């Protein structure tokens, strides 16, 4: 009960920024002994609870992942941006130089042995897209930016270790990379 | 007094009178963040990152362009300068589209080193996601313009160091792009000597050597060996980077020498590509259309039996390479010129060497040196290429010719 | 009239959304499984140098960044037209085996072990890696050690663990010095013990729930995999599509794949549906992943994993195991295989060699590299122009081939656990476990 | 010039039944010299690489130190001696190049007597400046 | 195509061997040809033995040079301080949406061209919308049609 | 059918190659005085890569012939 209350999620991430979180192999046992993991791709909760260190990887590319980022911000006090996708926009932003219609059209209609003859353009029930991929510091005020693809396990461990001691850390220059 | 004494960050510094603050800075030890100063190229004042403050004077002035004046107190690191440098770096990151995840130069980028040094954990300014073209038409160089800080170190190294003035700026203000001739692609350019000096000058991964991308990084090098290119006579000085038994990047030292590190295509593109060739390492034998692996005893026996049946009747020669060292050539002379006394030994360019040293020989009789150094064709007034194609013979001589006849008002006349 | 949503589907990679549209009487009219993320790795790359692709393409996923790395590397090696060197082959295979081991360790122990151990009706607070560390302190540590073994191989070879750079277009950047070779080999008797204990645990789970877990989303479909002469190869080999009852249907060279595989674009999801084109959608749809490989392979090459592969084959009516939950079992066999393949690559004097790269000019206009990622067959297909600039890319990824199997599995597990009202949580966990059986990287699926 | 260059051109215009050609296969080779090599009837190349224009005109194809596994001095026309450094050390074992020259000296009736590197003394010296006369030819 | 090779090769004759003079050497080919084709800049670079990149940089650095064929009637609106405080931006955007062409480009068939200029001098009669011939002192939102149809 | 074999002027097989990739070996020089181009082995250059074709070049390039009775006179040609 006295443990901390982190809760992660990814928005338009390739999962590497969490894969680096699970790259904390033996130290994950100690972190779990120090923090209890609420809503996250590791736990089976569906609605984010009120949390302390709300983590977010991946930029904003859809509409659903803006809503969950806004939710996470509304329900924490420190927000940690994992990765260059959440800090600088990342690799997702490479679709910002062509319109979203053209993105969905070259990757679902004219994509080198796809066989749809009706131009389906799959926006039926799924979140459509955003016209430009953006970092999460566009709809969410961020407190600890952690840059990298992915942030190394040492850096993630440092950010968690410093946020559980009760301070807002800025990632030092000797241990920060953009990869 | 030429030797002036200043105070940079408390540390006392010593410099020549005409030296800028950056010169007296880099002379002693002290570090000032720079992105557009290439040792050599005349200080261009574009990045505005080297700004330093003089005591008493509340304004800030570039250390690359402002001269050092006889005694003064320069402060390089404090809060306001760090704030302004972080803002400049963030402007560069927000204006152009910088994705380090896939950049060939993520470890060498000087915009990335500065960003990490100034703890740039953000962009602050709105990301303008405009579409700058990726010019990779050239099979050797690639110009990905959305990483271009606009430092002109590539225009200046192709205007004042190479001479084949291929790169210049296109438009004004924000639309300013680095372009080849008449706003065309680098492949379509008639005036690029494909040198790569534009890739050695670019700090920000815009211009990259394609064939050695992700391997020719200076941060991931196993060793850095200084040597001399052996391909031509100019003997450019090189700083070969070695990564697991292969040269991955050949950047030319000698930015203070008249050449300026502009190694040619054969040196920035054949030297690293030659460390990745087939490398026999076992004596072969023909067998008809396809070689077979032989032992050294077998191969040297079949190659000496054919050297005894062909030496009784004269019928024997040797074509050694003039790219070999004097040790190897002296060894070959020990066997061929002295032991078995063959008068049929040559050097794969013997016509050129013997023509040169039989045309120059009259003047050796008269007692003069009938040749000078190529760096003296930079201050000449009229250059006469007699039977020469210096682009395929010694490209630094051609670059000297171009710098002379464009930026130093010479005239060219050919007798070929 | 109304529908249930399990958004977000947890303990899988990526973004998913199971919708279960019921009728007025409260029974399942139909279920579908959407992937609700899309990035556009087939429109990013137009303009980029092909050499940039083995660094751009690992960013499609972090559970398998080396699978995309190596597929892109084989595509660019076919663009160059290089041999490639045997030492490069064996080093790439070592990195791929390390990735197989780490991805299957994460897939079993981190994502799918809670349901396998505590049952589909366990409380939500305990069903995670955290409650697994708490209650089972040794099994979570063993899975962490296996994942760490795989990622130590990947880190040794390519600098970083996630998104490594080790394979250039043309060869391999870095070999293995004997010290780290011996270091990796000194942990294999322990990692094989971990893998065999997991095999025994999952075999006791499948043997306990005898017939129910044998009809838990078990539909008869085709099995695509990669094969050597007759063996199970994970790096190279021909593509083999075994029909649902044993007959090899259209074994083909991975190069000419556009004449066999097609993609149907359904409106409700960003994931295309690849299928065997001659049979048509939805009758050419096949399976990939560990189950399909072991079903398509007639034999495996490794010694100690061959025994348990034989035990797998005498369970499935002439070699074709159709059960969805056995995707866990098969997975660990793969892991086992991977481990024992590592022991074979570390016993060869070519991983420590120094002839790793082969350079070439004359860039061809097309390059297709197909490897066998842990979740299934991965196809990179680049079309470049004369200048080496990417003109058109096509990535047919692992979870794509299994999209139809996952949709039909969610349909079958919904249509057996319906309740008119009150919509319990254990049936939701079973509806999620059908997806977690394949453990899909939805980021790869939606490049 | 001081060690190998012959005072008379012989390549092409003379038969030369045997030809030991050493080619650090770096610079594009004059194509007239390559043809002359192709009509020789036994060509022993000691090239380091297996590049195209040399594996065609070769009967033995021995290995070599490949310009980056050897060090040297390179005395030039302008006098002063440079220095080439061993960038990356050799991988295999060609074990010498003097071994090949010795096994050629062996069973040929000749010795070797390794000499010192001949000191390059700039044959063209400037004892006159801005004071020359023309030369009749 | 041959009409653009000697006219440019003759206007460069009184500048050969004289330092400077690329700004004037172009203002003349602009006044003659209406624009600066790529052939023009190519021959200028050949004759002056100045780099093609420098010629293109100077040709695209200054506003009054047009590398594409300009229209047969320019529509210079004044975006000066006096006109803008009066509301010339409204007139500019309506001639924009009315010709349907982008901010500083020509019509699809070379009839008009919009060229936002500095003060044309009538800073009293503001805003001014010159239609390549004469001033136009008031130019309220409705008076733009009665001139754009007339000059075409 | 078969591979293309260019025997050097004194016996050594120089660049035996598959007839498909021929543009990397054969070039054509266009001399002004004739409509006939001059193909040549590109690595040696014109006019040093020029070769012969026809019956003589075939019998010179072939190490043996397959037929029984023509083999005797082919051997008499080779000696
Ligand atoms: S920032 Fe990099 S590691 Fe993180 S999700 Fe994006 S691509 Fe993956
Ligand atoms: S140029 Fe430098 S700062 Fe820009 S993306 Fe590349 S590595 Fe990063
Ligand atoms: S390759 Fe050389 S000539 Fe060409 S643009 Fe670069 S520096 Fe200039
Ligand atoms: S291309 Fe590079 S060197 Fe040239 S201006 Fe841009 S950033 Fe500077
Ligand atoms: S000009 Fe080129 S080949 Fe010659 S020495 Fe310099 S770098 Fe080497
Ligand atoms: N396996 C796997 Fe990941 C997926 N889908 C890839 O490639
Ligand atoms: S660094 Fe001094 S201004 Fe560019
Ligand atoms: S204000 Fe527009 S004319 Fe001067
Ligand atoms: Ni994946």
């Amino acid at each position: 009960m006295a443990k901390a209350k982190v809760a992660t999620f990814w928005l338009e991430a390739c999962a590497g920024c969490h894969m680096s979180f699970l790259d904390l192999d033996e130290r994950l046992i100690d972190l779990f002994q120090n923090v209890e993991i609420l809503f996250s791709p590791i736990v089976d909760a569906k609605d984010i609870p009120n949390i302390d260190v709300g983590v977010l990887s991946g930029g904003l590319g859809n509409v659903e992942e803006v809503e969950l980022a806004k939710k996470m911000r509304e329900r924490c006090k420190y927000l940690v941006a994992w990765g260059d996708c959440a800090v600088f926009g990342g690799i997702n932003c490479m679709r910002n130089f062509i319109p979203k219609d053209v993105v969905l059209r070259e990757g679902y209609i004219e994509t080198a042995s796809t066989v749809n003859p009706q131009g389906i353009v799959p926006s039926e029930d799924i979140p459509e897209l955003l016209p430009r991929a953006l970092p999460i510091d566009y709809e969410v005020k961020v407190d600890v930016y952690v840059p990298g693809c992915p942030p190394d396990a040492d850096t993630i461990y440092y950010v968690f270790k410093e946020l559980l001691a009760g301070r807002v850390p800025k990632v030092p220059s000797e241990m920060m990379r953009y990869d | 007094m030429k030797e002036i004494t200043l105070t940079i960050d408390g540390k006392v510094c010593k410099g020549v009178q005409g030296d800028t603050i950056l010169d007296v800075a880099n002379k002693n030890d002290v570090y000032i963040p720079t992105l557009c100063y290439q040792k050599g190229l005349t200080p261009i004042g574009a990045c505005r990152m080297c700004v330093v403050q003089l005591e008493g004077n509340p304004k800030m002035l570039p250390s690359c362009t402002t001269p050092a004046q006889d005694g003064m107190v320069v402060v390089t690191k404090n809060e306001k300068l760090k704030d302004y440098r972080r803002q400049i770096l963030e402007l560069l990151f927000a204006g152009r589209n910088h994705f380090c995840m896939y950049c060939s130069q993520s470890g060498d980028c000087e915009l990335q080193r500065l960003a990490i040094e100034h703890e740039m954990d953000s962009v602050r300014f709105p990301y303008l996601y405009e579409d700058f073209e990726v010019d990779a038409t050239d099979p050797n160089l690639m110009m990905d313009h959305n990483r271009c800080v606009l430092c002109q170190r590539c225009i200046r190294t192709c205007s004042e160091i190479v001479g084949a003035h291929t790169l210049d700026l296109e438009r004004r203000g924000w639309q300013a792009k680095v372009i080849a001739d008449l706003g065309k692609r680098l492949r379509e350019s008639d005036t690029c000597v494909n040198c790569g000096a534009c890739a050695q000058s670019c700090p920000t991964g815009t211009i990259t050597i394609r064939e050695f991308a992700y391997r020719g990084r200076r941060s991931e090098c196993d060793a850095v060996v200084e040597s001399v290119c052996p391909l031509c006579a100019v003997g450019c000085k090189i700083k070969t980077y070695v990564r697991t038994g292969s040269i991955v990047r050949v950047e030319g030292t000698g930015v203070e020498e008249p050449d300026g590190g502009q190694l040619c295509h054969m040196g920035r593109w054949w030297l690293p590509e030659s460390t990745e060739r087939e490398r026999v390492t076992v004596p072969l034998i023909r067998e008809g259309a396809s070689y077979r692996e032989a032992t050294w005893e077998e191969a040297l026996a079949l190659a000496s039996a054919e050297f005894k049946k062909a030496y009784d009747q004269e019928k024997a020669g040797a074509i050694l390479s003039s790219l070999c060292t004097d040790e190897e050539l002296t060894l070959f002379s020990a066997l061929f010129r002295n032991a078995l006394k063959m008068k049929h030994i040559d050097t794969f360019d013997g016509d050129i060497i013997r023509g040169f040293f039989k045309g120059f020989m009259p003047f050796r009789e008269q007692g003069v040196r009938p040749f000078t150094a190529a760096h003296h064709i930079l201050d000449s007034d009229l250059i006469i290429t007699m039977f020469a194609d210096p682009q395929k013979e010694a490209p630094v001589v051609a670059s000297y010719i171009r710098v002379a006849c464009l930026h130093r008002n010479a005239k060219l006349m050919n007798l070929s | 009239v109304f529908k249930l949503e399990i958004n977000p589907v947890t303990r899988i990679e990526g973004h998913g959304k199971i919708t279960v549209m019921l009728d007025e009487s409260g029974h399942v009219r139909e279920t579908r499984f959407h992937v609700t993320q899309y990035r556009g790795f087939e429109v990013f790359t137009h303009g980029r140098d092909f050499r940039e692709m083995p660094v751009i393409t690992p960013r499609i996923c972090g559970i398998c960044p080396v699978s995309h790395h190596l597929a892109s590397a084989k595509a660019c090696d076919e663009i160059l037209g290089v041999t490639i060197t045997p030492a490069a082959h064996k080093l790439r295979e070592l990195m791929h085996m390390g990735q197989i081991v780490q991805s299957h360790a994460l897939s079993f122990f981190h994502l799918s072990s809670p349901d396998i151990l505590w049952g589909f009706d366990a409380p939500v607070k305990i069903r995670n890696v955290a409650g697994l560390v708490d209650r089972y302190p040794e099994l979570a540590k063993k899975g962490i050690m296996l994942r760490k073994f795989g990622q130590e191989i990947i880190k040794t070879l390519g600098g970083k663990k996630i998104h490594p750079w080790h394979s250039i277009p043309g060869g391999v950047n870095r070999s293995l010095t004997p010290q780290e070779r011996d270091a990796i080999a000194a942990q294999l008797p322990e990692m094989k013990s971990i893998a065999m204990e997991a095999i025994k645990l999952i075999k006791d789970y499948l043997q306990e729930g005898g017939e129910e877990l044998k009809e838990f989303a078990t539909l008869d479909t085709a099995y695509m995999g990669l094969v050597r002469d007759g063996y199970l190869e994970l790096y190279d080999g021909e593509v083999r599509i075994k029909a649902p009852r044993g007959r090899i249907l259209d074994q083909f060279d991975p190069k000419d794949y556009l004449d066999h595989i097609g993609e149907h674009v359904e409106p409700w999801s960003y994931l295309k549906f690849p299928f065997y084109k001659a049979l048509g959608f939805p009758h050419g749809s096949y399976r990939v992943g560990p189950l399909a490989r072991l079903n398509a392979a007639d034999a495996v090459s490794t010694p100690e994993a061959s025994k348990e592969f034989a035990l797998y084959k005498e369970m499935g009516e002439d070699g074709i195991v159709p059960y969805t939950l056995y995707y866990h079992y098969a997975r660990l066999i793969e892991a086992l295989y991977g481990l024992e393949r590592i022991e074979q690559l570390l016993a060869d004097p070519d991983i420590t060699s120094s002839d790793l790269r082969v350079t070439s000019k004359e860039i061809n206009p097309e390059g297709i590299g197909v490897i066998e990622a842990p979740r299934g067959t991965l196809i990179h297909h680049y079309q470049v122009n004369e200048s080496g600039v990417i003109t058109k890319v096509n990535l047919i990824v692992a979870t794509g081939h299994n999209n139809f199997a996952m949709n039909k599995g969610v349909e079958m597990v919904a249509k057996k656990y319906i309740t008119g009202t009150n919509v319990p949580e254990g049936v939701f966990n079973r509806l999620e476990h059908v997806i977690r059986a394949y453990d899909p990287c939805l980021s790869c699926s939606t490049h | 010039r001081n060690t190998v260059v012959s005072e008379n051109p012989w390549l092409g215009r003379e038969r030369r039944d045997f030809l030991y050609v050493f080619s650090t296969a770096m610079v594009p080779e004059e194509e007239e010299i390559l043809a002359a090599i192709s009509a020789t009837r036994f060509v022993v190349v000691q090239t380091p690489f297996k590049v195209r224009p040399l594996v065609n005109l070769a009967d033995i194809l021995l290995p070599a130190p490949a310009w980056y596994e050897r060090s040297g001095h390179f005395c030039t026309i302008e006098g002063e001696r440079r220095k080439l450094n061993t960038i990356v050390p050799p991988k295999g074992e060609i074990k010498s190049l003097h071994y090949v020259m010795d096994e050629f000296a062996k069973k040929l009736g000749v010795k070797l007597e390794r000499p010192e590197v001949s000191p390059c003394e700039e044959i063209f010296k400037s004892q006159l400046r801005a004071s020359e006369a023309r030369i009749v030819t | 195509t041959v009409d653009v090779v000697e006219k440019v090769k003759e206007i460069v004759a009184p500048w050969k061997g004289k330092q400077g003079g690329l700004i004037p050497i172009l203002q003349e080919v602009q006044r003659e040809l209406g624009y600066l084709p790529e052939e023009a800049l190519l021959t200028i670079s050949r004759e002056l033995k100045m780099p093609k990149a420098e010629v293109y940089g100077v040709a695209t650095f200054y506003a009054q040079f047009h590398l594409k064929p300009r229209g047969r009637h320019v529509i210079r609106v004044c975006r000066g301080t006096a006109c803008h405080v009066r509301g010339s931006l409204q007139i500019l955007e309506k001639v924009k949406q009315m010709l349907g062409i982008e901010e500083n480009e020509t019509t699809d068939d070379l009839r008009f061209t919009l060229e936002p200029v500095a003060c044309l001098g009538a800073c009293g009669l503001a805003p001014v919308m010159m239609v390549d011939e004469d001033t136009h002192g008031r130019m309220t939102p409705d008076k733009i049609q009665a001139i754009l149809d007339k000059y075409q």
